[PDB]
């Protein structure tokens, strides 16, 4: 099974692993597009609680 | 791709869904 190298993937690090969050009353709404979404990393990882 | 507004006659002098730039 062949496919492309697995680059210009989504940057699911600058909203998990911002370095400031936005209240709920108005929260940061990034939009993800155009990429690779590599969701393997915040499934199997133990930082989150949930 | 935004949803621009253009002028009425648009030239060069001398909500986006995507973007690129080389
Ligand atoms: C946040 O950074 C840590 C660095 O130790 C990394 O282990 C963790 O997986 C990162 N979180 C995400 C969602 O990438
Ligand atoms: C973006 O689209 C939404 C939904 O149609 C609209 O309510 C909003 O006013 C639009 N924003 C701009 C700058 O056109």
């Amino acid at each position: 099974v062949r496919f492309p190298n697995i680059t210009n993937l989504c940057p699911f690090g600058e909203v998990f692993n911002a370095t400031r969050f936005a209240s709920v009353y108005a929260w940061n709404r990034k939009r993800i597009s155009n990429c690779v979404a590599d969701y393997s990393v915040l499934y199997n990882s133990a930082s989150f609680s949930t | 791709v935004c949803e621009f507004q253009f002028c009425n006659d648009p030239f060069l002098g001398v909500n986006c869904t995507f973007e690129y730039v080389s």
